[PDB]
Order: C-alpha cells, then structure tokens, then sequence
C-alpha cells in the first residue's frame, strides 16, 4: 500500500513543496536522502512515498509537472529541493496565459506524452498500489487545463483504483483574475465523474483562520501552504503508523460518500493555537472535538449551519482513550440533533493512530461531508452568467474551437450537481 | 524568451535613447558592453565580456542619428543596426507610405530577420513612435503592414504619442493623426496611448520642476516600459506574462487602447515626509489628476485594469486595497464584469537613474486600465480634421504623392465606426 | 458547585483586580499560576473559581469586559496581570460618554454577541455550577448600560440558577457627574426583577469608614476597593473551606429574602482597626458582635436606627465555640427588642468556618436586610424629580429613541418599590 | 483615536504656531521631526525617525505663512499642508464667503479628506480663528458649512476670539462679528470664546510683567488647548473624554458657549512664597477677576461647569473642595443643578515652555463653566452694530460683492433669538 504523487501548475508546486518538507521531518529523512531516526516504526511502512536507491538513500515517489520554466528554478534551489530525481521535473517552454482552452487542447496535447511515460514508470516499480494524489488550483489555466486532462487519461487506464484531488476553488472576495469564472466552470464538468474523492479549499477562508484563530499579522503564501499540507499529511497516517483503530483511503470512501456524485469535502484541523496563548490550555480530547465542528474554523467558505451534515470522519493522533472518543461523539449528536440528517443514525466515522505529531501530544483532522457545498457553486456560477450572456472575453477561447454547447453543458450539469444536493439536505 | 525593440523617427530615437540608458543601469552593464543571467531577453552575448542590445534605430534624417554615433553610448550599438536616410518625410503621411517608404523598408526588414534568428521563444516587438510627424506615421505604418504578414500570431506592442487638442506644435497634425488610425486598429495587438500635455502637469504639480524639457518627459516613459517587462526579467510572488496580460485586459478585438499611469512620482525633499505604503499608492493610480492622457474617467465606466507592484509588497493587503476601491461608487465599473482586476507582484525594487528626477523607493506601482473614457480623445480630434477638409486645404501636397481624394473617407469612416464600438460596449 | 466572574466598566476592573489579588493569596496561587501552599484544604475545593490547565497551572474563571480600551492596559500590566487568559479580555473601541442610551442600544448591541460567546464557553466547562457574580457601578454609562443588558440576556438562559450583583449606587454628598440621576433610575427598573440577589454599596460611606474607624488620611481608590473585596471574598468562604455550620449562596437567599422584591442588602465587616490601635484589644467574639450591628461601621449611606431589621446573617471565621455565637445573638435581640421586626422570632442566621483569614485569628461578616434602604431611593429620586420636569439634558438620550413613557415608568416603578418597604416596616 | 487641527486667517498662524512648539516639547519631538506610544493622536509616523503633525495651515495672503516656511520650525509641516492665497480679504466678510473664498475652498477640502483617510477613530477637528478679520470670518464659516455636510455626527470644536468693546483695532468690527453668528450657532458642537483685552489684565495683575505683546497672549491660549486633550493622550485616576465632556456640559442644543479659565498662572519669584495646594487653586477658578472673558458671573447663575486637574491630586479632597464652594451663596447655581461638577484627574504634570511667562507647578486646573453671564457680551455689542446700520455706513463695500440688503436683518434676528434663549433658561 504505497501511493505516487502528482502535482501540477504553479500553485501546485508551493503546495507540493511544503508537503515534502514536512513529511521528511516526520520520517526522519534528511535533506540528502539519509536517515537518522530513532523509532523502528518509521521504517516499517517507509515505502509508501519513498523508493529504495543505492547507497542507503531514498528519493520520493513524486511526479512533478509544469508548463512554464520559471517555477522550476525556485523549487529546485529551495530547501529540500535536491530530494527529487531530475527526470521527474517535466515542464514545457511556452506557457498558458490563463486559458482553459490552451491548457487542454493546444499545449497540453504535446506535453502529455512525457508525463504519462513517467507515471507509467512509477506504477510498474511499485508492487501493489492503491491510488494517485494530485494537488492543483482550480482558477488558473495550466492547473485547470492540464490537471483535467491527466485525470481523464489516468482514469480510463485504471478504473479499479481510488483517485484523490486536493483542489483550490476561488472566491469573489479574494478575486484576482478577470477570467476566473470561465476557468472554474469548464473544469468541474469533469471532476463530477472522473475522480472519487475531492477536497475543496478557499483562499478566502485561509485568511480568516490565519487572522482570527491563529493571530497572524502577515499571512504570506509561506504560511497558507503550511495549513493545507498538515491536512494532506493527516489523512494518510493510518497507512504509516499503527493504532487501536485503523482507517485507510478505501475505508473512508465507502463509509462517508453516500452517493456516487456527492464527493466534495471540507477540511478542518485542530488544535490551531497561537504561540502566546498555548500556555493557557489543557491537554484533553474534549477541547479537540468541540473545535472540529466549529463553523468558525472549517477550511472553506461555507457555514455548515445553513444545512445538515450527511456524514463526517474524525481522525485522531496520539495515545488516547477509546471511550473518551466515542462517548463525546454522541454528546455532539444528541445535543445538536438539528444539524445532522435524521435518517442516518450515528453519522460519525472514527480512527485513532498511535504515534503523535512531533513536539505535540495530540492532534486531529476533521473531514466532514456537508450539504452546505451547494452554496459554493451558485456563488461562482452567478459570476459566470453575468459574463457569458454578453459574450465577453469569449473570442480568446473560441479561437481553439470550443462550442457554446460546451458552456451550456457546463451550466446544465452544474445545475444537475446543485440540484442533487438540495433534495437530500 | 526574446524581445526586440524598434525605434522610428526623431521621437522614437529620443524615447529610445532614454530607455537604453535605463536598461544598462538595471543590469549593471557598462556602456562598453561588459558586465562588472537574466539579461538575455534584451541583450546578446559575444564570446566573453561583450553585450550588445537587440535594438534597431530607424530614421529618414541623418542629423538626429548622428548624435548617438558620437555620444557616450556609441560603443554599445552594433554599427549596422542603426539606419539613416537622405531626405526627410517633410511632415507628410503621403510621402511616408509611398514615395520614400518603399526605398528603405526593405533594408531594415532584412535586418529584422537577422535579429529574429537568434531568438528561440520570441514573444514580440516593441515599437516607439509618435503620431505627429510624417516619418513616424507613414514609415511606421509601413512596417506593421509588412510585419503582420510575415509573422502572424505573435503579438506586437507599440507606444504611440497622440497629438494634443490645445498645445500642439505643428500646423497639419490632424491629417496624419487620422490616416494612421487604419493600421493601428487592424495591426496592433495592444496599442498604448500617451499625450504630451499630461506629462507636463505631472511635472508641475506632483514632481515640482519649473521647466520640464524633452529630457525629462522621455525619462517618465522609460520607467513604464521597464515596469511592464520586469515580469520577464525577474521572479516574484505572482507573475504576469505579455500573452497572459492581453487575455485579461482586451475584452473585444476592437478595444485595445489602455491608458497608463504610474506611482509614486515624487521630489527628493517631499520623499522624507510621506510614508509610501501599498494601501495609499494604489489609490493614487485612480486619480484623474494623475492620468497620462487628458481624459476624465469620471465619464467612463471601467471594464479592466492591471496592477503591477514591485519591491516590498505582500498579497495579504493588496486583496484589501483592491476591495477598498470596490466599495466606492465614485469609481464605476461595468455591470457584467463582477471582478475586474489583474494583479502581478514582483520582488525586485525599481532602480533610479542618476541625473533623473526621481527619489529612491522601495515600492512602485504601474496601472494599465482599459477604460472607455478615451472615446473623447478621438471624437474631439475628428472635428479638427473635419474642419480642415471642408475647404480642402493643404491637400494639394498629398494628392501629388499618389493618395486619392476618398482616402480621407476611409480615414473618417474607420474612425466613425470605432467610436460606435466604444458606445456599444459602453 | 462553581461560580464564574463578570466585570463591567472601568469601576468593575479596579474592583475586580483587587478581588483576584487577595483570593489568590488564600489559595496559594502565585502571580504565574503556580502552587506553593501548605494546607491540603487549599486544593480540596479549588475548582470553584479556577479551571486547571496543562503543566500544573491554574487560570481564573473570569470574563472581563470593557467598552473603551484605555482601562484595559492597566489591568493587563498591573500585578497579577498575566493570570487572566488573553481571550477573556473583551473591550470595545468607541466609548459610552456617560450614556445609558448608548450603553444599551447603540454600542452594547454589537459587543453583546462577543462576550455571550465566552460566558457560554465557561458555562459548559464546569460540571455543575450555581451562579454568576457581577461587579459594576450604578452611576456610569457602560456599567449601567451593558450591565443591564447582560443581566437581561443571561437570566432568560438560566431561570433556575442563582445570580449575584455587587453594585455601587451613587450618593449626593460626593456627587461627581451632572447626569447621575438619569443613570441610576433607568437601571434599577431591571434589578427589581431580573436579578436574584443585590448588594448595595454607597461610595460616600467608604470615606466615613476610612476617616473614623480605621484612621485614614488619604483614601485612594486602592483602599476603598480593598474594603469591598473583603466582603465579596467572605460570602463564599463556606464553599471553599469546611466548618461546623455551613451556609452557601442558595442557603442565604431562602433564609433572608422574605418576599421576591425585597432583595436589596446592606453589608458590613469586622474587625476594622488601625495599625497602631490594634495591640490594645482582646481576641474574643463579644467585641466582634457589637461592632457588627453598630450603625457607625455599616457600609452604606443609611442609619438602621430609622427602621427595623427584617433579617440578618452573620458569618464567622476561626476556631470558635457554638454557644458563644448563639448566646450573644439572643443578647442583642433581647436587649434591643425595638429594632427588630416582631412577627419573625429569632431573625439572625449563623455560620462558622474553620480556616481563619491569613495573619489573623478571627473575623466576621454582616449581611442584614433592612427597611432603611427605602431612604436611599427617594433621596436619589429627589435628584431626578427636579430634572425630568424641565427636560434638562433630555435630548441627548432622546436621540437614540427613548420615550417619555420610559421615564414615567422609571419614576412609577421606583414608587412601587418604595411603597413595599414602608408597609412591611 | 485621531484628532486634526485647522488654522485659518492670520489669527490662526498666530495661535497655531505657539501650540505646535508646545506639543513638540510635551512629546519629546525635536524640530527636525525625530524622537530621541501615545503621540499618535496628533502626529504621523513615516518609516523610522520621522514624525509630522496632523495639521493644515490655511491663509488667503502670502505674508504670514512665509514666516513659518523659513523659521526654525520649517521641517515639521508637510509642504502641501501650508496653503496660501494671492489677495487677502481686505476685511470683507462679503469677499470672504463669496468672492475670494470659493477659489481656495476646494483646494484645502481635498487635503482634509486626505488627512481624514489615516484616521481610524476620528473624534473631530480643532479650529483656531477670530471674529475680527474678514478672512477668518467669511472663509472659516465656509469650511464649517462644507465640513458639516461631509461628516455630520462628528464633533467640531472651534476656539474663537471675540472683539473687545473698547480695546479694538478696526473700524467695522461689528459688521464681521455679527454675520459670523449664524454659522457658529448651527454648525459648531462646542464654541469657546475669548477676548483680547481680558488676557491683558490676567497678564497685568497676576503675571506682573510690564508689556504683554502677542507672543505672550498666545501662550495662555496654548495651555488651555493642551489641558483638554491631555485626557486623550495619557492615563490617570479618573478620565473624561471629548464626547463624555459635552454630555455633562451643554444642557440644550442652542447653548454651547462655555467660558474658560486657568489656574495657576504665577511669576517666578512669587512662586516661592505660595504653597500651591488643591484647595485654593479650585477657588481661583471662580474669581471673577480671573475670568478670561470680560463678564461678571455675579449677574449670572452657573448651570454647569467642569474641572480638569492634572498632576499629583487625589479624589478625597476634590470632593471636599467642591463641597466647600457649594455652601457659598455668593457663587450661585440654578435650582435644577443639584450637582454640576464633572471632574477628571490626570497623572501627568503640565510641562513648562522655555521663553514663557509661567513657573513650574506640580498641579494645575482648567475650568469650563457654561454660565448665563455671557448674555451681555452679545446684546451689548449688538448696539454697536445697530448704531452703524442706522445711517447705512460702509454698506456700499459689501453690497457690491453679492450679499443683499436684508442679510443684516437675519444677522440681528438670529442674535435677538439667541439672547432670548439665554433669558428663558435663566
Ligand atoms: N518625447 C519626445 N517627443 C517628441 C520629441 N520631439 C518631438 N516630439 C513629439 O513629436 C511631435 C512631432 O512629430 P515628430 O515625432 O517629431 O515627427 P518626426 O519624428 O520629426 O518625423 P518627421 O515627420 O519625418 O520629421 C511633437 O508633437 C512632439 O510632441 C522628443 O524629442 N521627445
Ligand atoms: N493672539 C493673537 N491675536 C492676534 C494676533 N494678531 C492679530 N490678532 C487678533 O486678530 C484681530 C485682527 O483680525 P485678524 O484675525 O488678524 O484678521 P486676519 O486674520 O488678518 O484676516 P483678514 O481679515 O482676511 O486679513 C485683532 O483684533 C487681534 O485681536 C496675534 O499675533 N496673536
Ligand atoms: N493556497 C495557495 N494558493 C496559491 C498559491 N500561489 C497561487 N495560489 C492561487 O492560485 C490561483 C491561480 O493559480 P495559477 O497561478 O493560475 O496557477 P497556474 O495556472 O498553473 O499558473 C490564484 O488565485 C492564487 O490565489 C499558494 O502558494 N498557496
Ligand atoms: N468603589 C470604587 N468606585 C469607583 C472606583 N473608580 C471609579 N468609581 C466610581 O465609578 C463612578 C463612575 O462610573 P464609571 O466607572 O465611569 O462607569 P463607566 O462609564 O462604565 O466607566 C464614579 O462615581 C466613582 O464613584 C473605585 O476604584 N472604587
Ligand atoms: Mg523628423
Ligand atoms: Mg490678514
């Protein structure tokens, strides 16, 4: 059970750069592939992201993508940049210029062969794998254009496995590009069918968490990428360390995705405390659980209180007590009986791992599938209906041959998706 | 990534002269071509310790190009890159396109192909010229007709100087500034418009100089051109490319006339008192008293603008500063454009030139707005040219050179249609 | 059986700061949350005011509010300033300007959600609490404005549990503000119904106690708040230390309030002696008891000789003998049969604790419900009756939407209350 | 928590100059602008080691502002903040409001919005002006009409100088000092009044100096301004705010003309013999020989007053000292004012300025009483203006500038009503 890594676009790299910086510290690997750890538990399941090389060195199972050469120099020269194998850096030379049309048709058609040759190499090397995970942003041109293409090609080759995407969906309050709505609409037409587990993140809410809860005065992209990577590292703890109760990727998908189309999640992490207020807290499970479900700490631009949770999952880390976890699960459910779907008794999935995060006693991750995602989509599409109606900017995309059926199909199926969430709320 | 700049006429050579002193100081390259990297976008290497630009100087008069041949910067330019004529255009568009246009157009077009041969991922060309005279109207329009056929898809940028409504220096200016409008409209992917009066007002009020002469007005233009292309030459938090820029700004094929403005411009003594932060500079770019062409945005509705910061900036507040202006009903945007900003953040501080009129700064902002307020700069002009042609003055000069009597009909019919488009989108 | 703490206004904090300075001394808590005591009886009932945190530290269960930021820095920077949790520091930014109208309607409506979120947090942490205790002044703008609003909103949440307020009601001889009568009359219309128990203190009297009985030449607000803190500290010593006879907050309420509206009490403390005259006294109960009911040491602006006591309570601390305490309460009732209501025999209630005050052998506290409070209200009302008649200063409050019916009922309901005390006198 | 000051007319640069010498000494900010906190309510920070005041200097003549431009204190004020005209009003309220004012009123109002951008909790403005001249009467009344519309509820404080009945220097003073009464009445939240001759008697008798010139009289006014805002800037036993102040003072919307006085003012040698205690410096405030405007409180009844003590004072005796005066039937209060004393005690001692005429004190008092004695200062000058207008003298000068013949009818009808209100409450 090991899983290969794909990461695309300019945005995907800084999200991808911090992941390999954090996870090397978790597993004891130095910046040059050496090992200096203490627990033998690090080496028990090391091959999940790493593969063995000569001389007692490990290099990651990373397949790195780009379409412009500028971002390559930064990642190569940065901290923990020499870990990657040089062949893995696959990048073009021209650029996308914030287009979905160029990212799928014109420039993605040529560079796609190079990456699929590498990902085919990573698949045969591993003995028995389960999934691929991809990190990208849903507002740009390369990440949306190339990311949607690879997902299509990968799915047809391996229909029997699980697939992961950790997307960033844009928000109007933090809007940055005049053509954002065209990018976000054209992509989601395919993630509705060609991925099994999808996580949505807003750059707007990341600013709320760093301002209010964490008391950060200068949120740079150094800090925002820190928050997301801790969520990715948390989902795959059961794959790498033992525990009283275990839950891997296939265990979550079956238990918490109720219907095939309803796979859009909301992250959430706890504890998140400031460096000055950390001396004024306890160390106990109750304080962790009450923080997960907080509408003020969830990691997207949605208030769950506008709807009712379908299913959730809470993943805990540290030496813990098994009553103190499940007993408090019912305290939330009965005391808050209004916010949970009535015809799904005991909506909560549970898991406990043993090895805690370094420097801490306890932590936890919340993955709650809610019906409040139905508001994220009309909020974006309303942006799009105000522009496409008057055919603004449309000539730039039409030069590559798309037809207005493509937009209507994009609009119709997104209405089809929005419809599916309302009745089952 | 490669780019080549073309300078036409006296105005082009003067503006070009200021830029290429500016570019050298940015990369620490001596006037001799040695550097005591990233400069390859503009410069070419020759073995060891030699740097020469990707420039071509074009002119129909020897006198104003004989200056660069003897000046301090003689040793930079490769000698044959720099072309002169023997008779001037005599302020005629008629002689510019036809009689003297075809006698040198082939010579330089041969050199462009030599310069376009070292390029590997060419983006486009940079054209500097003015709409006043005959050399920069007829000959320059002749190159865009030749260049557009030969290359096709890759974009061309040109930096025009429009004639003022009131403070003008020639007599027959309206004739040429109407006949140029055809080739700019169908053969320029993004056309930059700059006026001469508005440069003065910025010098009087903001910059506090008693007598701005042509030395200073060109130094202001040089700073803009450096700022747009700093995205190619350096690296930062968020990057914007020239092809990335055109998509976000130009909304329809017929509307590619951005208005430029810059901030901060400040005197040496006035720099010590004011605190120059991101939240306050971005407000200055939207001042109608700081726009670079005499138009009032108060009568126009924006549909695009681009913000290009360089220096010490963080995207946390640039989000808030943009949102701050969104709350003002004084500044109006089109209804079908719910978001109308493009942001590019760069890490390298702007460099001040010795002998200039700018103080050293940590941050600088360049704004490029595609507003519809500019419709007045052409409709106001077209009355002047229409006043002339009722009595057919000066036309005997142009008729004998070949162009016919209806050539002005297309000259106004092209302009008449273009003002409608700014209405229909308006 | 625990209590949470609420402090309002500039007056409340300076009162509130001294309370935590002395009560940390009883329980041995240092200025940094540590423990260095001797008696194990300190830790038996510690959790009544503190909640434990990680690392063997305690922080108080105080919810400290403010409406201007100027008074916030001092309490943070003073002695025992780091004791409080930073999140509990709640304050506005504009100010009240000695207005009840702004304190209730315009400015309190926005800070009400912020604090009520915190007091809800402190209510869930405790296992089984009984009451909230509030310290504020009845003359200012924020203290009367917000203190009324919190009490109204807090009550409807918990109609079953006990509530305490320790207000400071103004006096004419030390009058300090031109609009004082407007503040007091409009505030009292609530405490007649929305609070369970009310302690009244007159700022005039605390000078009389410091000149005469204790011999002070320079009473600063450091010393006056010292007197009040020892009263609030003493009422709840039964909750924190054992004794032969016990009396908690709920016990006093039933035994002292005869009828639901007659809950305006009258404090008193003994001994209070100068540092040069204290070697010339005995150490015995009789000297403590006479000083109790003495009309010269009572801590408000009334003479009890103008009426008859309804009921009292007397709380003794130290190792004492139970006959001596009761043999004396009969002596005063028999000797002074004129000053007590006749149709309730044996009006005096008793309690004895074991742990003495630090550095002393014995002490006592007096809480006596009297019929002499009826003069504190017509005296203040007489200030107001000469004001609203000619509509002076009225337009400043009327800008926020109050109506003359609000003043008329403010006059009528005070006449409703005054009539009740005279008939049962 | 922000406050901005405006100086208008010569009288403003008169008073405004002395204040900003005083403020810098208070906060340890040298004339170069650096501090070798709490000063942010008046100053602005720029990067590192630079503070500039939050002020705007306004004038309609070039003479009296070129004095600050060259003096020792040139380095504090931002050059844009120092605004001058070309032709002064020539003692015309007619030219001030109507003809010459309208060509500068826009220029400064652009900067007030610029200065009001950095405020976060702005309380209000301080206006220093006089009823004597034409610039500070007409033009100043033009600002308050513009400022009031733009902000509404924000408080505006103005520090007026009223013309003396005998010791006066102009001929048409009643004409100006009646037509200003409209704009102060309906567009000022609290209006301080001071006369020029009364500053002399305080300077003659108490200060014991021979020849008071305009340098010294401004220093007395400078101390009053600092005392009121010392509560905004520092921390003490009991606090009073600017908004908290007007609630205790102004009883009806039409009555906002407090009288001011200060204590103690004393010479250097007489300072050694007296012991300066709380007890009597509160009695010196009600000396009618120490009141700062020539009125007799003996003919009026106090209906409010305010005390501001700063230094080392304690609340125990202040109540005793206030209680002492309440027993006097000489000092009368109205029947509906059972208490009329709002006190604010501050911990920071007042600072003495070099070159001044005051000696160091540990404690000082400022008294602001809203009394009905002041009725005589208007109804008794209203006779002077009425004496002029019988024969219609000087009216030709003002009529030709735009204002009509009946404008004085409102000038007396407004003042007749305002004196009437002080009768009804009295
Ligand atoms: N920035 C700048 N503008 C100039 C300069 N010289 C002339 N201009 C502008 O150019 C306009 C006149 O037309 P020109 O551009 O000079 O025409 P030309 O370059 O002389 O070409 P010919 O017509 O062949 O002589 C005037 O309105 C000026 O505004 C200069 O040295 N610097
Ligand atoms: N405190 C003080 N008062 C002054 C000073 N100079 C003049 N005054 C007062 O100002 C009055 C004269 O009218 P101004 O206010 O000066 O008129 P102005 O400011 O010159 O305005 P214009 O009428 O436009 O010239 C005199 O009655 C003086 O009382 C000064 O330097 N200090
Ligand atoms: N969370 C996060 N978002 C980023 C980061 N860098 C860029 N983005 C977001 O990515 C979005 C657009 O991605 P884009 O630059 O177009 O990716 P590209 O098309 O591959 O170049 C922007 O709206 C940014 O908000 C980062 O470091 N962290
Ligand atoms: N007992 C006591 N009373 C105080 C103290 N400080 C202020 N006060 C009283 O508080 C009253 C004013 O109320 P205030 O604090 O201004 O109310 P606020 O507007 O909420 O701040 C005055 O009449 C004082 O008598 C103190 O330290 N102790
Ligand atoms: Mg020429
Ligand atoms: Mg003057």
């Amino acid at each position: 059970r090991e899983i290969v890594h794909i990461q695309a676009g300019q945005c995907g790299n800084q999200i991808g750069a911090k992941f390999w910086e954090i996870i090397s510290d978790e597993h004891g690997i130095d910046a040059t592939g050496a090992y200096h750890g203490d627990s033998d538990l690090q080496l028990e399941r090391i091959n999940v992201y790493y593969n063995e090389a000569s001389g007692g060195k490990y290099v990651p199972r990373a397949v790195l993508v780009d379409l412009e050469p500028g971002t390559m120099d930064s990642v190569r020269s940065g901290p923990f940049g020499q870990i990657f194998r040089p062949d893995n850096f696959v990048f073009g030379q021209s650029g996308a210029g914030n287009n979905w049309a160029k990212g799928h048709y014109t420039e993605g058609a040529e560079l796609v062969d190079s990456v699929l040759d590498v990902v085919r190499k990573e698949a045969e090397s591993c003995d028995c794998l389960q999934g691929f995970q991809l990190t990208h942003s849903l507002g740009g041109g390369t990440g949306s254009g190339m990311g949607t293409l690879l997902i299509s090609k990968i799915r047809e080759e391996y229909p029997d496995r699980i697939m992961n995407t950790y997307s960033v969906v844009p928000s109007p309050k933090v809007s940055d590009t005049v053509v954002e709505p065209y990018n976000a609409t054209l992509s989601v037409h395919q993630l509705v069918e060609n991925t099994d587990e999808t996580y949505c993140i807003d750059n707007e809410a990341l600013y709320d968490i760093c301002f209010r809860t964490l008391k950060l005065t200068t949120p740079t992209y150094g800090d925002l990428n820190h928050l997301v990577s801790l969520t990715m590292s948390g989902v795959t703890t059961c794959l790498r360390f033992p525990g009283q109760l275990n839950a891997d990727l296939r265990k979550l998908a079956v238990n918490m995705v109720p219907f095939p189309r309803l796979h859009f999640f909301m992250p959430g992490f706890a504890p998140l405390t400031s460096r000055g207020s950390q001396q004024y807290r306890a160390l106990t499970v109750p304080e962790l659980t009450q923080q997960m479900f907080d509408a003020k700490n969830m990691m997207a631009a949605c208030d769950p209180r506008h709807g009712r949770y379908l299913t959730v999952a809470a993943i805990f880390r540290g030496r813990m007590s098994m009553k103190e976890v499940d007993e408090q699960m019912l305290n939330i459910q009965n005391k808050n009986s209004s916010y949970f779907v009535e015809w799904i008794p005991n909506n909560v999935k549970t898991a406990v791992c043993d090895i805690p995060p370094r420097g801490l006693k306890m932590s936890a991750t919340f993955i709650g599938n809610s019906t409040a995602i139905q508001e994220l989509f009309k909020r974006i599409s309303e942006q799009f209906t105000a522009m496409f109606r008057r055919k603004a900017f449309l000539h730039w995309y039409t030069g590559e041959g798309m037809d207005e059926m493509e937009f209507t199909e994009a609009e119709s199926n997104m209405n089809d998706l929005v419809s599916e969430y309302q009745q089952y709320q | 990534r490669e780019c080549i700049s073309i300078h036409v006429g006296q105005a082009g050579v003067q503006i070009g002269n200021a830029c290429w002193e500016l570019y050298c100081l940015e990369h620490g390259i001596q006037p001799d071509g040695q550097m005591p990297d990233s400069f390859n976008t503009f410069f070419s290497e020759t073995g060891a310790g030699k740097h020469v630009p990707r420039a071509v100087f074009v002119d129909l008069e020897p006198t104003v190009v004989d200056e660069v041949r003897t000046g301090t910067y003689r040793q930079l330019f490769h000698p044959e890159q720099l072309i002169t004529g023997k008779e001037d255009a005599a302020n005629n568009y008629a002689r510019g396109h036809y009689t003297i246009g075809k006698e040198i157009v082939d010579l330089v077009l041969d050199r462009i192909r030599k310069l376009a041969d070292q390029c590997t991922g060419l983006q486009g060309f940079l054209i500097f010229h003015s709409f006043g005279g005959g050399t920069g109207s007829g000959f320059t329009s002749l190159l865009m007709e030749r260049l557009s056929v030969d290359y096709g898809k890759k974009s061309k940028l040109e930096f025009a100087i429009y004639p003022a409504p009131q403070v003008s220096t020639a007599v027959v200016e309206p004739y040429n500034s109407i006949l140029t409008t055809h080739t700019t409209l169908e053969h320029s992917d993004c056309a930059f418009m700059v006026d001469n009066e508005a440069i003065y007002d910025i010098c009087r009020r903001n910059l506090d100089i008693e007598r701005p002469t042509y030395t200073n007005l060109n130094r202001l233009i040089g700073q803009i051109v450096s700022s747009i292309t700093a995205s190619l030459r350096f690296d930062g938090a968020l990057n914007v490319d020239l092809t990335e820029f055109q998509t976000n700004l130009v909304p329809y094929p017929r509307i590619h006339f951005p208005l430029v403005t810059y901030a901060p411009v400040i005197s040496a003594e006035k720099a010590y008192h004011e605190q120059l932060s991101v939240a306050e500079i971005t407000n200055a770019c939207f001042e109608p008293a700081n726009q670079m062409v005499k138009c009032d945005p108060r009568h126009g509705k924006y549909m695009a603008c681009c913000m290009l910061y360089r220096g010490d900036v963080v995207p946390k507040d640039v989000n808030a500063a943009i949102a701050t202006i969104k709350t003002k009903r004084t500044i109006q945007f089109v209804d079908w454009c719910p978001t109308g900003f493009k942001v590019g953040i760069n890490y390298q501080p702007p460099t001040v030139v010795p002998g200039g009129d700018l103080a050293k700064v940590q941050r600088a902002v360049c704004m490029l707005s595609n507003t519809t307020a500019i419709a007045e700069a052409w409709a106001r002009l077209d009355h002047k040219f229409d006043l002339m042609y009722a009595k057919r003055a000066f036309v005997h000069w142009y008729v004998g050179e070949g162009m016919e009597e209806g050539e002005f009909s297309e000259a106004r019919e092209d302009l008449a249609a273009l003002e409608k488009d700014y209405e229909e989108v308006g």
